RNA sequence: AGUCUCCCACCAAUUCGUAUGCGGAAAACGUAAUGAGAUUUAAAAAAAUUGUUUAAAUCAACUCAUUAAGGAGGAUGCCCUUGGGUAUUCUGCUUCUUGACCUGGUACCUCUAUUGCAGGGUACUGGUGUUUUCUUCGGUACUGGAUUCCGUUUGUAUGGAAUCU
RNA sequence: AAACACAAA
């Protein structure tokens, strides 16, 4: 397990539970904050924005616009074959016993 | 409209390097039909694709790509010196790329 | 704090009462048989002075005290019998009430009146006259055919 | 200042809808101070 | 003189200030608009709230104790 | 016939300073004072320049005639629109006009500099090396 | 078979897609009625002339209606034009039990005729 | 509701580079442990707010003064008496971006197209040096929409400029 | 009316 990174030591200190987005001083600033999963999150902006999300995002066909969303909060593992350096036949069990072997398919695959 | 395989990725620049967001050519505009999406499918560079995804991975050229990040001193004396340059004919707010003193950052869509 | 008003729009209406002409049966000719004009002696001061002796006349001493308190003619001109009456979203049905019991004008006899929207303000109440004066032109374009 | 206030008058007819809304409830300050404030 | 010296600081005075200063704003507002500069009507409009702010304090900050 | 536009154009960089010095904190955050600060700039830099006429004492310039030529053709043709626009928007709100006005007669009185830097420049301009 | 239809290729710059009414086969005559008197209202303020009303497949007898409605009602001059619209479609080819969503997508061109109405102020 | 404060561009840094009881982006912001205080006081009596507007037997309430984060050892108190858990106190390590500002001297490199000299950068040493403007003064950034012209495998795979609202 | 200000009171 990775650990927090090295950026100020004055803001490192304060959150030493739940880690922080690149872009926290600005989101804070802009948007609402909360601590819930070991992670700090946005939660809404300051601006009312229910119906904007609707016209912008949503399937509307009258969208001039866009929307961006900090993500960096989805954790990611990376896993690589290393019995050989050749086709993954041991990823390939691997990923059909952890999902449905939907994922292990031709289509997501080639 | 677009089909379901589309993953787009290549090596950009600092956003830091630009002054203003320019907009693309927009000229072609019109002549966008169905024939576009159709060899979209077809023509696609896998090779560059997964070598941007392998220098991703990679923690190797994950690193070297933080070796020369200019600061924003940095691009701003490299904005005032762009003043001068040899074609006094147009004037240019951007700085070129450099193939040495600059990093290379991988991005994937 | 906000002083609650309540303007009131009226309109005033000749009905053709002559029983010797025979007269054509359709929507813009009844439209202008009624919306001809009004007569020359019409006033803001005429109005109000006729509707203040009707409230007094039809509610009496106190039914017209307790009106008279923000009983004013913001807008109104002659050509087209358009006006606008302010008052309070209290007294709005007692205007409205006195405005319905209108008999005659003390020189000009055969009319009547009829309130069309009651709003509490007067940009929706601008709106509204906009709205029905381009839906009158339809018709009469329609007719001129 | 008559003819100032006019010119005055004349370009906040075109930014503002009442030119004499200002000049009325007195927002039209004639002095600017200028100093580090103390 | 658009600014001069005083009790306090430095006074400056917006009525000379576009006095002197008028040929030039004539001249800019040809430049900005053509035939809208003949006419008298509602050009620029309001400020969207999305994009107002608020004003800050005159004072620099107060230091914790 | 310098000497006067540059002390017209050192005069009014000083009143700039002077009232941006204390509208700094007053009004931080405005998409106003965005314009009023990058005005004050190639004002700034457009004075040094033109005061490194008097800084060297010889014949004009050799290639501060190329630097201007660049800096000229940024808030004449290119930040000129949106800055009027702003200062206007700024007087349209109602809330601050008093110095809203002044800062519209600001921009009015340095752009005439400028055309008059511009069309006196012209001929070495299309003489030396360009245009 | 299984196949899924995507809809079709909008490329409309910025002003194309505010002055324009996309009627679908579920869209109210009402609702349309009062969206093309919105646009007729905001359209001299985007700065067209002109509004679009662009229905094709089902929809196009209730846009023709739509077109007649004001074409005598409000007495405003409208234009009909006969286009060609090209839809791509993904089937599944033939080639152990998978989905049937994750199968082989192969793109097919389908033209349909459709019906452009503008309508004057 | 209120003549209170603050966010609503950034800046490996003349830009409060503030690891300072805890939480917090900030806040004339919330709260926790101890000691003291009453025009005889650090300060309340003869910036905002509030009809009365903290206290002045004890309690309760206001104000100010100290307590930097994590890991290890010993002692004491409780359930428990292999042992383990919690609270307090003393020694003491780990937490490391060659930075108050500014002046002078020396050493090296570049431009102004030979040199002494003129300006900038970096490495080092010495010093309170009139930093008495004890309240804002640094750098970069065209953020509405439409269309047209020109160059391009010789170089950059995209750049330059124009008209109207 | 509301809302704004190193105003004014
Ligand atoms: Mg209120
Ligand atoms: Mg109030
Ligand atoms: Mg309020």
């Amino acid at each position: 397990l990775a650990p927090i990174p090295k950026g100020r030591v004055k803001y490192t200190k304060r959150q030493k539970h739940f880690a922080w987005l690149p872009t926290h001083i600005w989101n804070a600033k802009r948007s609402h904050m909360m601590k819930r999963w070991g992670y700090q999150m946005v939660w809404a902006p300051t601006q009312k924005c229910f119906k904007l999300t609707h016209r912008l995002g949503g399937d509307t066909c009258s969208s001039d616009g866009a929307l961006c969303m900090d993500s960096s909060y989805i954790g990611t593992i990376i896993v690589k074959d290393k019995s050989n350096d050749s086709e993954g036949d041991f990823l390939k069990s691997i990923i059909g016993k952890l999902t449905a072997e939907r994922a292990n398919l031709r289509k997501y695959r080639e | 409209a677009l089909p379901q395989r589309c993953t787009f990725a290549f090596e950009a620049i600092d956003p830091r390097h630009l002054a203003a967001p320019k907009k693309l050519n927009d000229s072609q505009r019109k002549t966008v039909n169905s024939d576009d999406i159709l060899s979209l499918h077809e023509n696609y560079p896998q090779d560059e694709i997964n070598a941007v995804f392998n220098e991703l991975c990679d923690p190797e050229s994950r690193t070297q790509s933080y070796n020369n990040q200019n600061t924003l001193k940095e691009i701003s004396a490299r904005r005032y010196k762009l003043l001068t340059a040899t074609p006094n004919s147009i004037n240019k707010t951007t700085v070129p790329f450099k193939e040495s003193d600059d990093p290379s950052i991988p991005l994937v869509i | 704090v906000r002083l609650k008003s309540r303007y009131i729009l009226f309109e005033i209406i000749f009905p053709p009462t002559d029983t010797n002409v025979e007269e054509s049966v359709s929507k813009a000719d009844i439209l202008l048989s009624h919306h001809r004009a009004s007569p020359a002696d019409v006033s803001i001061k005429s109005i109000l002075q006729e509707i203040r002796r009707s409230l007094s006349l039809n509610l009496g001493d106190y039914g017209s005290a307790k009106c008279n308190s923000l009983l004013q003619l913001k807008y109104f001109s002659n050509k087209t019998s358009t006006g606008i009456i302010r008052c309070h979203r209290e007294d709005c049905d007692l205007v409205i009430m006195a405005l319905m019991l209108m008999s005659k004008i003390g020189d000009v006899d055969g009319l009547i009146v009829n309130p069309v929207k009651v709003s509490g303000t007067i940009k929706k109440i601008e709106q509204f006259a906009m709205r029905r004066n381009s839906k009158i032109l339809n018709i009469i374009k329609c007719s001129q055919s | 200042d008559r003819t100032q206030t006019f010119i005055k008058d004349c370009l906040f007819t075109k930014c503002l809808e009442d030119p004499e809304k200002p000049f009325n409830e007195n927002r039209f300050q004639d002095t600017l101070l200028l100093l580090p404030t103390d | 003189t658009p600014s001069d010296l005083s009790e306090s600081g430095s006074k400056l005075n917006v009525d000379q200030f576009i006095s002197s200063r008028q040929f030039e704003v004539k001249q800019l507002q040809l430049a900005m608009h053509n035939s809208k500069a003949a006419s008298s009507t509602r050009i620029f409009q309001a400020l969207p709230r999305k994009l107002r702010r608020r004003t800050a304090s005159h004072n620099v900050r107060r230091i914790p104790k | 016939e310098m000497d006067n536009v540059i002390r017209s154009l050192e005069q009014e960089y000083r009143l700039i300073l002077l009232l941006n010095h204390r509208n700094k904190n007053q009004h931080r955050a405005a998409s106003w004072y965005g314009s009023f600060n990058e005005m004050k700039r190639n004002c700034g830099q457009i004075i040094t320049l033109f005061s490194s006429r008097r800084l060297q004492a010889k014949r004009l310039k050799d290639v501060e005639w190329v630097k201007l030529h660049r800096l000229l053709q940024r808030a004449l043709f290119r930040q000129l629109k949106r800055w009027y626009w702003q200062f206007n928007g700024v007087i349209a709100l109602g809330q601050f006009v008093t110095l809203g006005c002044t800062l519209v007669t600001l921009l009015a009185n340095v752009r005439a500099l400028y055309m008059r830097l511009w069309e006196i420049n012209e001929t070495e301009f299309i003489r030396c090396g360009c245009l | 078979k299984r196949v899924t239809k995507h809809p079709s290729l909008k490329t409309l710059t910025h002003k194309q897609i505010h002055t324009t009414i996309f009627v679908k086969s579920t869209t109210p005559y009402v609702s349309a009625l009062k969206r093309i008197n919105k646009f007729l209202d905001s359209v001299h303020k985007q700065g067209s002339s002109y509004v679009a009303v662009l229905g094709m497949g089902k929809a196009v007898e209730k846009t023709l209606a739509l077109g007649c409605h004001f074409q005598d009602q409000k007495n405003k001059k409208i234009e009909v034009y006969t286009k060609t619209i090209e839809v791509l479609d993904e089937v599944i080819t033939e080639g152990s039990d998978v989905e049937d969503d994750d199968k082989e997508t192969q793109l097919k061109k389908r033209a349909v005729s459709g019906v452009e109405l503008r309508i004057y102020v």
